[PDB]
């Protein structure tokens, strides 16, 4: 239905990045009206700017200079139950390095009873030149190779001494 | 709904009258929505008179026919709705209604008294 | 001999009185032949025509010496009298007592009688009698005085042996007179109406062969005295477990945060009074009566944002649903043991509690519901039994003619009858084509094929009735059962919808040649025959709870309406009248009552309801099970006695066959004469080395563990897979290392045992199939084929690796072999009831194809009324003119034969058959709104169903399943076929533990103080007062309840310390006295490791509650409670044996457990790889679904039962719009869509629950064998 995942910490520069931003609704059956802030702070600097305010299937962008014409919409579509928030970057700087904040101000509608709710997501974003590579898929090849070969070879150490004390028995018989 | 009414009631003049009207229905009684009238009238073929209404509390218009004689004697949350006519007097003869509401009930109760005063 | 027939004089009444005398002065069991209600014996041959009907010298010498006299009906009708005058006026020679003589013993009185009986019990039915009906009940009463007179005047009234009052059955007739007269004389009209069901008790001292058989019932109760101990020890052990777990979490509500006006929890809850109300505070989801319930654990249910979970309000059910006090909590123990709905209760404890506490549900289910359900058919088996041999051990100690003649020529055993029967099941396929989105040339042509059959099958008549002679055509069953269908087809073709599916019944002449359907048919037959006097019990007994519940409570269902009915109008099931009333007894005898109860308790008070509901349940659950009983075994061992030979006058379809061996063979022979006419050591040691490593044990447990970690990794891949990206990666390098491994055991196999002895093997075909499934799929990902849609689908094929473990534990590999046995002989009965279904299935696609479709109101799901839009056209025209209309079909429905088996599957289960039942009644016609049970009474069709489909099915299921085992434990020398051999050796063991001589006695200790503590403890009056302590320490328990003061709780408290300081007292003097004795009795080790848990669980729940916040813990650790309680069973002799048969049926039961857990294991994956992303509706949710392997487990463990499937089914039936969105977006995967596949899920649920019928029977089969060994060694 719907998994909170975390976003990617690592773009590299002059490809695309999706920033993820996931917020589920504690109960899926209810209906609410929900609306999104994202906030950046950019490495070396202090202070949180607003860079997109997205409301009512329209994505208002900040007038600044860092992500103007840069930010497409890559969250939920067609509805005003958003529980997804995700922004999308075609064209990735330095500038982009930082802290992001996806403020998500939810409404939610029950009986006779309106909740106004509100949830922080905080995302941190290193630009490098190449895409590095993790270390969980490093780790795990390396350990998948070096297992095959211990089996390997203990099983070749095996038939070789089994082989060696029947071909002995034989002999002596 | 089914209503215990007495058919015919004979009272002494100035002694106190109980006219007993009691309901059995399946719900409980809730006071919020309960509904009670307590008519008279002279003939079958007369006008009815109100005289004591129960629509949130007991309400007693104080008729002048009446004086100031007609109490409520009973209890709507144990299926109770007498009235009590103190020192009845012989104009006070005539007929006498309970009509009882208790909803969710989908009918409505009625009882019938026919009071005679003798001397 | 025959000569001793005498009439009754004055001076045979002086000799006995003479005689008597002079036994008095002076100061046996009669003949059972010539015992009283007997056929007098042949040797006494006709009686003279002048001596019937009179009184006559008494026959049997015990009775010879006292004052009797005997008089004989003509239908040679022994009845014995008393000589004594009734009420000392009459004499047996007078002329009145002779008149009544001669009225009491006839047919004609008999039969008045149940004339009489008969149309007072139609009467009966009435709730609404009209006036001219007082007239009638007078004359009733009047026709019982009168027999009630007639007995008194001839027998005598109280004084004497053979009077009216001794037979314990007039005292029903004197106490119906009785009430009657003065029920009348002194005016609830409820409870004297009721009491006039007595009357039809009646009806089993007048029809023949009706006492027997109750006293045939009330016998088989007395034997399950000891198993109802068991039952209610285990229910109260239960409740008093669930009581101290569950206490108050029913009354969890998700309550709003914020509240205006100053208002605070307290200040709204003391004024609320209705529901629209509280849902202006409470959390209700749309279209439930109960607050939605909340948990405080992560693992519980959970409250919207806004609102918090408290504990607060009513309990769920009208608040018939808790474990808040001892009582509710022993009422949801036997709604769990009896299954009834037990999914909603379990899904509402998993909500409010946490889904960790399924533990306790399934040990309930495993213990009560199976294991306690177990000893009470095992010990009716047992009473019928010893009936059976009681009962067969005593028994047994010009023109014309010529052309007449061609005809009879015409009629050929190989040729005819084999055409009939080809025209037969081709009529019976052409019938299943029938469908509703039909067009009218396929009308047509099914008219025409009907039309031609049945013109065929009236020719066949025709030529059998003038071939041989009418009065010998109707000797033959057969041949009327033919001429009464074509007949029945005749007169549908002059003219109902039914009366078209009257032509199925042909597909039963196959029977004649077909063994099994023949076995179905004396099944069938044997109820209605051998057995018609039981059935007629189990009718008559239906028929007075169904009158009995309709005097009862049918007025306060109409009164008390608007209490079960937001509408104020009745609700499906009711009891205001007697069919509905009928319909709820019959759906209790099915197993559902506490649905119906909660309304009944609504409306009319919880104790008359609950008793009624329970007797209902006992005696009607115990004559069904008698009588499926009794048609078991009289189908299985009396009927099948191989009389005649197999078809002993030559079976016309066997003598066709050998025609056909004669001719195909000739032919063929002569064709192929015409054809011919017309023309290194070195290998042998790798072998050898290869074949020593894989036979070696650790190669084994390496495999084992290879399978082991490879299954468990499957459970890793749910919807949280993105949020596990290590664990991700490194299972799919541990795939690749897992194929690699089997790729090189699958090549030392293939080395060690060469291809032959490989491909051989059956568990290696397995492996192996696995292994390239295993190796296609990591091929394609490696050359880029990983998102093809056969690749894809491929991929799903993972979750069949677990079946590698089949052939490594000994346990699944036995009991696969003993499923794989059983299924050749499970084919048969399959096929039996598939045809048997496919009847019912084709007049269910008569009586509903196309009806079920309606107009709905979405927003509410509602159906309109049928007085605005009556068709489907003007649902059409409300859709153009509203949005939220949809003319809407049932998923399952009989639109057609597939379509129809899964209907009559749905309704064979009582697992959403109410929906169908509810379409099928509301039926009107096709394109035509449905209309409130307009189609009434078609309940009649599905309560036909399940008795012939459901019971008697069921009935030759189990008759073959018995004689299959039974068949194969012979051959391997009647050795347990569920277990191993080790596994034997600790049976064995443990057999010689409970056939055990009473052992030494204990030597006495020579000092004084220590000897008198001896002789203390070693008394028998000690140990029953320590068992009337428990029982006291027991009730201190049931004491306990939800809200109690803390002052109640701390005198609670230290009562059960008080218990626990005297049973450590009681240890501590055994101690003494027995010394290191005392350590050789399991038992006394039990009451030693009781107590130190006891003191030690006490300290601890001390601990916990006053320093530490911990109330799960707190309730964890006081389950220790439990032992004292347990002792119990220490001195009831009959629970300790059906325990020990319990601990003897464990390993077995271990076994099918494993293979339970692998099969649950397997659709666990399965599931989780296809339905994790459908809509959640019905009985999916956000608690109980497929997204993760915990979730899928708790689903496939409810419906192992059975229960609640349906509701699983119906969102994964979902394929198209508006039903389900193929572009559902999921935030944070890649999945698109919520819709299901409806041929996989019908084939998962299907295959799922049949696996578990078969699994399940397998358990009652193993646990019955371990009970009728240990109950009869
Ligand atoms: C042939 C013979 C067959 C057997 C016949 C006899 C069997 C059973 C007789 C049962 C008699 C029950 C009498 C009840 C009397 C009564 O009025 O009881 C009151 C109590 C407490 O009511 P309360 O004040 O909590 O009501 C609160 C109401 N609320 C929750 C809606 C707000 O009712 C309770 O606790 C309910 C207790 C129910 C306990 C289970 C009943 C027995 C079940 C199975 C037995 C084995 C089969
Ligand atoms: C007593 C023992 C009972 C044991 C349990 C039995 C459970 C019940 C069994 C099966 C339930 C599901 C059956 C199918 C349900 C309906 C499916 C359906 O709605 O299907 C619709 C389609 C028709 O498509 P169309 O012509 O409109 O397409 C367009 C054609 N154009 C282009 C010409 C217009 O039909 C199809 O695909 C049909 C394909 C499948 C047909 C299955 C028929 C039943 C088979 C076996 C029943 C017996 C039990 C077997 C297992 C024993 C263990
Ligand atoms: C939940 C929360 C609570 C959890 C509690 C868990 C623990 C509770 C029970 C588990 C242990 C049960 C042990 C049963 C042992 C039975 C047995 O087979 O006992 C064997 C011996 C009998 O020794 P004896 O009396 O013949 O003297 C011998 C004197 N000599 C040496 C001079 C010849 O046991 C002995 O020695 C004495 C054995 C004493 C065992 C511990 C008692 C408490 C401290
Ligand atoms: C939620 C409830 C929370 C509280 C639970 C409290 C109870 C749980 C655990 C405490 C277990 C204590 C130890 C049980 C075994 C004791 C023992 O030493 O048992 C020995 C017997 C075999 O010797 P025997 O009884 O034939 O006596 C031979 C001598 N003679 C014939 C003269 C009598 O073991 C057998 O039968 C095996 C019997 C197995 C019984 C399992 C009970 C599980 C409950
Ligand atoms: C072992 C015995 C008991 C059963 C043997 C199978 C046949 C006797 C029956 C069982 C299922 C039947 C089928 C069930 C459903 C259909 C679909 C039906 O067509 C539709 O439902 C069309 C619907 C549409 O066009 O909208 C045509 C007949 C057919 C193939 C039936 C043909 C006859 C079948 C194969
Ligand atoms: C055969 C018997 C029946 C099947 C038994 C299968 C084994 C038993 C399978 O039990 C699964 C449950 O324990 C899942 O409930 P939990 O509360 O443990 O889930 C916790 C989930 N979170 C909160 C950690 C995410
Ligand atoms: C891949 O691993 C294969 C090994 O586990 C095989 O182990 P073995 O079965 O060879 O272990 C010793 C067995 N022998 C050699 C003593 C028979
Ligand atoms: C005898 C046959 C035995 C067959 C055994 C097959 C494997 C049986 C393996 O059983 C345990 C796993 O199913 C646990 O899987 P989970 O995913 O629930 O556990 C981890 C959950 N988190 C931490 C990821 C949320
Ligand atoms: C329905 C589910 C029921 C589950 C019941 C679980 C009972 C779990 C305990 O089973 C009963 C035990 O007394 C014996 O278990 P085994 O059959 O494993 O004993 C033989 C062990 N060897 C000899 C093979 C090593
Ligand atoms: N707390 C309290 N109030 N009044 C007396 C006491 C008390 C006094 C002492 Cl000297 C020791 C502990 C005490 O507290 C208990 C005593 C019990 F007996 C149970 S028990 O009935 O559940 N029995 C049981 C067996 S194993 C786990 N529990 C539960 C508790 Cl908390
Ligand atoms: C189906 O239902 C409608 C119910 O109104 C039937 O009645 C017709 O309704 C229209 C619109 O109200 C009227 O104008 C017609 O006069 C009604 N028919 C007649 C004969 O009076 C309608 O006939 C039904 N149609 C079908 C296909 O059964
Ligand atoms: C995200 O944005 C990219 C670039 O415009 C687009 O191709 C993609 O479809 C978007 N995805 C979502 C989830 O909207
Ligand atoms: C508390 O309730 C009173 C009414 O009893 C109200 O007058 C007052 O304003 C409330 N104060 C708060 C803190 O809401
Ligand atoms: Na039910």
């Amino acid at each position: 239905g719907c998994v909170e995942v975390d976003s990617e910490t690592e773009a590299v520069y002059g490809m695309t990045f999706k920033i993820l931003c996931i917020s589920c609704k504690r109960r899926s059956e209810t209906n609410a009206e929900t609306f999104t802030e994202w906030t950046f702070r950019q490495k070396g600097t202090e202070e949180f700017v607003k860079i997109l305010r997205y409301e009512n299937e329209v994505l208002q962008l900040e007038e600044d200079e860092r992500f103007e014409g840069r930010v497409v919409w890559n969250g939920s579509r067609g509805t005003k139950d958003l529980q997804d928030l995700s922004i999308f970057i075609t064209n990735v700087t330095y500038n982009h390095s930082g802290d992001y904040e996806c403020h998500v101000y939810r409404l939610l509608f029950f009986e006779n009873y309106e909740h106004n709710t509100s949830v922080v997501k905080k995302i941190h974003i290193e630009v490098v030149d190449k895409a590095n590579r993790d270390m969980a898929s490093i780790v795990s090849e390396i350990m998948m190779y070096v297992l095959i070969v211990v089996l390997t070879i203990w099983l070749v150490a095996e038939m070789i001494y089994c082989y060696k004390k029947i071909a002995a028995a034989t002999e002596t018989a | 709904m089914e209503v215990t009414v007495p058919a015919t009631l004979n009272v002494l003049n100035g002694s106190d009258a109980r006219l007993p009207c009691t309901f059995n229905s399946c719900y409980t009684v809730n006071h919020k929505q309960f509904s009670l009238n307590w008519t008279y009238q002279e003939c079958n073929n007369c006008s009815e008179e109100m005289f004591l209404q129960f629509r949130m509390k007991i309400i007693n218009l104080k008729l002048e026919r009446f004086q100031d004689r007609v109490e409520f004697s009973g209890n709507p949350s144990k299926y109770d709705v007498s009235v009590m006519l103190r020192n009845v007097q012989p104009e006070d003869e005539g007929i006498y209604n309970c009509y009882i509401m208790n909803p969710p009930d989908r009918h409505r109760g009625h009882g019938k008294i026919h009071l005679q005063v003798l001397m | 001999g025959p000569q001793s027939f005498v009439h009754f004089t004055k001076q045979s009444l002086a000799l006995i009185e003479q005689r008597i005398a002079e036994r008095k002065s002076k100061e046996p069991k009669p003949s059972s032949d010539l015992e009283a209600g007997k056929q007098l014996p042949f040797i006494y041959g006709d009686i003279p025509p002048g001596m019937v009907s009179e009184p006559l010298e008494d026959l049997d010498p015990y009775y010879a010496d006292k004052k009797t006299f005997i008089v004989l009906n003509k239908g040679k009708t022994i009845f014995r009298f008393n000589a004594t005058p009734a009420l000392y006026m009459l004499s047996p020679f007078s002329p009145l007592r002779r008149i009544s003589i001669k009225i009491l013993v006839h047919s004609l009185f008999s039969m008045l009688i149940m004339c009489t009986i008969l149309t007072n019990c139609i009467f009966m039915t009435m709730n609404n009698p009209p006036d001219w009906t007082k007239n009638v009940e007078y004359t009733f009463t009047g026709i019982y005085t009168f027999e009630s007179l007639v007995k008194i005047l001839a027998r005598g009234f109280c004084v004497g042996e053979f009077t009216f009052l001794r037979d314990p059955w007039n005292w029903l007739d004197f106490v119906v007179i009785v009430f009657a007269y003065l029920t009348e004389f002194v005016n609830n009209v409820s409870a004297l109406r009721t009491f006039r069901v007595l009357r039809a008790l009646k009806t089993i001292s007048v029809i023949p062969g009706l006492k027997t058989i109750v006293g045939a019932l009330i016998q088989s109760v007395k034997k399950l005295s000891d198993v109802m101990i068991l039952t209610v020890f285990c229910l109260s052990v239960f409740a008093l477990i669930g009581l101290q777990l569950f206490m108050g979490n029913l009354k969890h509500k998700c309550f709003r945060n914020s509240l205006e006006n100053n208002e605070t929890l307290e200040s709204i809850m003391n004024t609320l009074e209705s529901e629209e109300d509280f849902r202006k505070y409470f959390y209700y989801l749309e279209g439930s009566k109960d607050a939605l319930l909340c948990g405080f654990s992560t693992d519980s249910g959970q409250c919207p944002e806004g609102y918090t979970c408290v504990k607060i309000g009513r309990n769920p059910d009208y608040g018939y649903t808790s474990f808040d006090t001892f009582s509710w909590a022993f009422l949801a123990l036997f709604r769990l043991m009896t299954q009834d709905y037990w999914e909603n209760l379990y899904q509402q404890t998993l909500r409010a509690a946490g889904k960790t506490y399924m533990i306790f549900f399934v040990v309930v289910i495993f213990l009560g519901s199976f294991y306690l359900i177990n000893l009470i058919l095992a010990v009716v088996a047992m009473a019928y039994e010893e009936q059976n041999q009681a009962n067969i051990e005593e028994a047994k100690q010009p023109y014309w003619i010529k052309f007449k003649k061609c005809i009879y020529f015409i009629v050929m055993d190989p040729f005819v009858d084999l055409a009939i029967t080809i025209c037969i099941v081709l009529n019976t396929l052409f019938m299943a084509m029938e469908h509703h989105p039909m067009t009218e040339e396929f009308k047509n042509v099914l008219a025409i094929g009907n039309l031609v059959f049945t013109g065929i099958f009236a020719a066949e008549m025709v030529l059998k009735l003038i071939a041989m002679d009418p009065y010998e055509y109707f000797q033959v069953g057969w041949n009327i059962f033919d001429s009464l269908i074509v007949t029945l087809s005749l007169v549908e073709l002059f003219l109902l919808s039914v009366l078209r599916s009257f032509r199925l019944l042909r597909v039963f002449k196959l029977a004649k040649s077909w063994p099994t359907l023949n076995m179905l048919i004396k099944i069938i037959g044997n109820s209605v025959g051998a057995l018609g006097n039981l059935t007629l019990v189990l009718a008559i007994i239906v028929f007075i709870f169904a009158v009995v519940g309709m005097q009862l409570f049918g007025k306060s269902y109409k009164e008390c309406v608007c209490k079960i009915n937001d509408d104020c109008t009745l609700p499906r099931w009711h009891m205001n009248d007697f069919f509905h009333s009928f319909l709820i007894v019959f759906r209790v005898l099915c197993g559902e009552w506490i649905e119906t109860m909660w309304d009944c308790m609504e409306v009319a008070g919880q104790a008359m309801c609950l008793i009624v509901y329970m007797m209902v349940m006992v005696i009607g659950n115990l004559v069904v099970l008698n009588l499926f009983l009794a048609l078991l075994l009289s189908s299985f061992s009396s009927d099948n006695l191989t009389a005649i030979e197999e078809d002993p006058d030559a079976n016309n379809l066997q003598i066709a066959v050998t025609r056909i061996k004669k001719g195909i063979n000739y032919v063929k022979q002569t064709l192929r004469e015409f054809i011919l006419k017309a023309f290194g050591k070195i290998w042998w040691n790798i072998r050898k080395t290869c074949y020593k490593i894989v036979e070696h044990s650790w190669f084994e447990s390496f495999i084992v563990l290879m399978i082991l970690l490879s299954s468990g990794a499957l459970a890793f891949e749910d919807i949280y897979i993105e949020r596990k990206k290590t664990i991700k990666i490194i299972l799919e390098y541990a795939d690749k290392i897992f194929t690699y491994i089997f790729i090189l055991e699958m090549l030392l196999k293939w080395i060690a045992y060469g291809y032959k002895t490989y491909f051989t093997n059956a568990w290696c075909w397995l492996d192996f199939l696995i292994v390239d499934v295993s190796l296609v799929t990591l091929v394609a990902n490696t050359l880029g084929y990983s998102d093809l849609g056969p690749i894809k689908s491929l991929r799903t094929l993972r979750a069949l690796r677990p079946l590698r473990a089949l052939s490594r534990f000994e346990g699944m590999r036995v009991v696969v072999n003993a499923l794989i046995g059983a299924i050749p002989s499970i084919m048969n009965v399959l096929l039996v009831c598939l045809i048997f279904w496919l009847i019912f299935s084709i007049m269910g696609v008569n009586l509903f194809a196309g009806k079920f479709y309606e107009c709905i109101n979405t927003t509410d799901g509602s159906r309109f009324p049928a007085s605005q839009v009556p068709n489907r056209s003007e649902c059409f025209a409300l859709m153009n003119v509203s949005q939220n209309v949809r003319w809407k079909n049932l998923k399952v429905n009989f639109d057609n034969v597939g379509l129809g088996y899964l209907s009559l599957l749905q309704v064979a289960t009582f697992k959403g058959w109410t929906i169908i039942m509810y379409a099928a009644v509301d039926s009107v016609n096709v394109d035509k709104q449905p209309k409130y049970e307009y189609s009434l009474y078609m309940y009649i069709y599905f309560v036909v169903f399940i008795i012939f489909g459901s019971f008697f099915t069921l009935n030759l299921f189990i008759g073959v399943i018995i004689d299959n085992f039974n068949q194969q434990k012979k051959k391997l020398g009647g050795q347990d076929i569920f277990m191993t051999e080790e596994q034997k050796k600790y049976y064995n063991a443990m057999k010689k533990l409970g056939s055990k001589k009473p052992q030494k006695p204990i030597p006495r200790p020579g000092n004084k103080i220590q000897g008198c503590i001896f002789d203390l403890v070693t008394n028998q009056a000690f140990d029953i007062s320590i068992m009337v302590l428990i029982c006291l320490n027991m009730v201190t328990m049931m004491v306990e309840k939800e809200g109690q003061s803390q002052h109640m709780t701390e005198v609670l408290y230290w009562i059960n310390v008080v218990f626990i300081i005297l049973f450590t007292g009681e240890c501590v003097l055994k101690l003494i006295s027995l010394r290191h004795y005392y350590f050789t009795v399991g038992w006394n080790i039990f009451d030693f490791v009781v107590v130190i848990i006891s003191i030690v669980g006490m300290f601890l729940a001390d601990l916990i509650e006053t320093y530490f916040v911990s109330p799960t813990l707190f309730r964890v650790i006081r389950l220790a409670r439990i032992g004292r309680i347990l002792r119990l069973v220490k001195g009831a002799k009959g629970i300790r044996t059906l325990l020990f048969a319990l601990m003897m049926s464990l390993p077995a039961l271990f076994n099918i457990g494993l293979l339970l857990f692998l099969v649950m294991f397997i659709y666990a994956i399965f599931g989780m790889s296809n339905f994790a992303y459908v809509k959640k509706e019905d009985g999916i949710n956000d608690m109980f679904n497929f997204e993760t392997f915990g979730n899928s487990m708790i689903c496939l463990f409810q419906i192992t039962t059975s229960a609640g499937w349906d509701g699983l089914l119906a969102p994964i039936l979902n394929s198209k719009p508006p039903d389900c969105d193929p572009k559902k977006v999921h935030p944070g995967s890649s999945v698109e869509g919520d819709c299901g596949n409806p041929s996989v899920g019908i084939f998962y649920f299907v295959s799922y629950i049949i696996i578990s019928f078969l699994v399940v029977v397998n358990m009652y089969i193993a646990v019955i064998l371990e009970n009728f060994s240990v109950a009869t060694e």
